[PDB]
């Protein structure tokens, strides 16, 4: 109960935290890359 | 007067309660001799609208006058000089104003000539739509593509967009019924997802690099599927994927062979 359950729950909590950080980084990366790509396509159309 | 450049331009100051009551702003513009008008005339290139009105709605309908948030004019006054038109105080553009913003800026707040910083980058991106609607997997391709052509792959923090890397979270592969629980293998797959890897837990032809599970005796099945599926999968222990984002260092793809 004490050690095994605390370690299992900590492991699950930090595993979910890692899942959340990976997913949040992927989503903010989607925003950043796609918005930058939109601006860059504007610049490239202007350049052409 | 005090800022005589603020004169010579007609100003529909009918809603000047942007931050301070309108009479305050009217007095300010008078101190700079600005041509204040209660109702927008032809040369009203700045319709001071600190609050929406039915008359403001009419001026929106009248695609001839420039309905603005007066915060920009506040900025101009603080600078004591006309700040150039920036496409965020602007309520109802004139068609001339529409093409003006489309010229001196792109379809967003960013310009085509004036360089911007990360602060302006975030401001524009917030101004840009929520571009998360685009599949992060297609975004992965974009990244992979960009990170290679722009050499942004040098960032180890997202490197596996280039990589079509497999990871083993199962005791035996090509058997989805098996799974390792209470292990780091799922955590390692999350590491793969952090880099935007093609996170697969079963071996197929698309597999190119294989991360071994906790049991390293599975390398027999790993090689068996390296020979059934024509790709010679790159055998990888845990340390590879772990250091990919924990140590932020890509490990050798051949040091872990078997």
């Amino acid at each position: 109960q004490k050690e095994n359950e605390r370690l299992l729950r900590d492991w699950n909590d930090v595993q979910g935290r890692f899942e959340k950080c990976v997913s949040a980084k992927e989503a903010l990366e989607t925003d950043l890359y796609k918005r930058f790509i939109l601006v860059l396509n504007e610049k490239k159309t202007k350049i052409r | 007067k005090i800022s005589n450049i603020f004169e010579d331009v007609e100003f529909c100051v009918m809603s000047g309660t942007d931050s301070q009551p309108k009479p305050d702003l009217e007095n300010r513009i008078a101190e700079f001799g600005g041509y204040i008008v209660q109702n927008p005339g032809p040369d009203t290139y700045c319709v001071i609208a600190g609050s929406e009105n039915i008359r403001v709605k009419n001026i929106i309908l009248s695609n001839k006058h420039d309905v603005v948030k007066p915060a920009w004019l506040l900025e101009c006054f603080k600078t004591k000089s006309f700040v150039p038109w920036q496409p965020r105080f602007m309520i109802h553009m004139c068609p001339s104003t529409k093409e003006h913003f489309a010229r001196e800026y792109d379809c967003y707040g960013d310009s085509y000539f004036i360089d911007t910083d990360l602060n302006q980058l975030k401001e524009v991106f917030s101004g840009i739509k929520n571009s998360n609607e685009q599949t992060p997997e297609e975004m992965a391709s974009l990244i992979a593509d960009l990170e290679y052509r722009y050499s942004w792959d040098c960032s180890p923090l997202s490197m596996f967009r280039r990589h079509t890397v497999y990871l083993d979270s199962y005791a035996v592969i090509n058997d989805l019924s098996t799974k390792n629980e209470g292990t780091r293998l799922a955590i390692k797959a999350l590491e793969l997802r952090f880099h935007g890897a093609k996170v697969v837990s079963c071996l197929a032809e698309g597999v190119s690099h294989v991360i071994i599970g906790e049991d390293h005796s599975r390398v027999a099945d790993f090689k068996a599927f390296r020979r059934t599926f024509k790709r010679k999968f790159k055998i990888l222990k845990e340390s590879w994927v772990t250091d990919s984002i924990d140590k932020c260092e890509l490990q050798e793809e051949n040091q872990y062979l078997i």
